C-alpha cells in the first residue's frame, strides 16, 4: 500500500520528466482536460521556424 | 547486475564465458537478498524501501530543475570568475574541456 503509492508518485515524476525533455512545447497545455488521457500523437513537425 | 545485462544487450558483444559470471553474480545477489530477509524484520525492510523510493523521487525532481535551468540560460550570461579551487571536479572521471560550445 503506502509503498506502492510512493512508487506511483515516483513513476509520475518520471513521466513528467520524460514529457518535458523528450517532447519539446507541451508545458503550456497541461492544465485543463480532466478525463480520457488518450496518448495524443505528438506530431513532431511543428517546431522549426526554419 | 541489471545494468550490466542492459549494456550487454545494447553492445551485441556476446563474449562466450560471460554466462558463468552472470550466474555467479545472480547467486551472489540471491544470497545477499536472502540474508537481508533473515537479518531484518519485514517491517523495517519495507520502511527502508519507502525511504529509498522517496529519495529516488527527490533526485528526479532535482534533475528536472537543473535541466530546465540549463535550457533557459541560453548564452547571454557572462563567465563569472568565481574563485576556490575546492571541488576536484573529478566526478566519474575530470572531462569537461569541451565547452567551445559556441552557438
Amino acid at each position: 500500500d503506502k509503498y506502492l503509492s510512493l512508487e506511483e508518485q515516483s513513476t509520475a515524476a518520471l513521466t513528467s520528466f520524460t514529457k518535458e525533455h523528450f517532447f519539446e512545447g507541451m508545458s503550456k497545455f497541461v492544465e485543463g482536460s480532466d478525463e480520457n488521457f488518450q496518448l495524443v500523437q505528438l506530431n513532431v513537425n511543428s517546431f522549426g521556424e526554419d | 547486475f541489471l545494468r550490466s545485462l542492459h549494456d550487454d544487450s545494447i553492445s551485441s558483444s556476446v563474449h562466450p564465458g560471460k554466462e558463468d559470471l552472470r550466474s555467479l553474480s545472480h547467486q551472489q545477489w540471491m544470497s545477499m537478498a536472502e540474508k537481508v530477509w533473515n537479518t531484518h524484520t519485514p517491517n523495517h525492510i519495507l520502511a527502508a524501501l519507502e525511504r529509498l523510493t522517496l529519495n529516488s523521487t527527490q533526485e528526479l525532481k532535482k534533475l528536472q530543475f537543473s535541466q530546465a535551468a540549463d535550457l533557459s540560460k541560453g548564452p547571454s550570461c557572462q563567465l563569472k570568475e568565481f574563485s576556490e579551487p575546492i571541488t576536484q571536479s573529478r566526478s566519474c572521471n575530470e572531462s569537461t574541456h569541451l565547452d567551445p560550445q559556441e552557438t
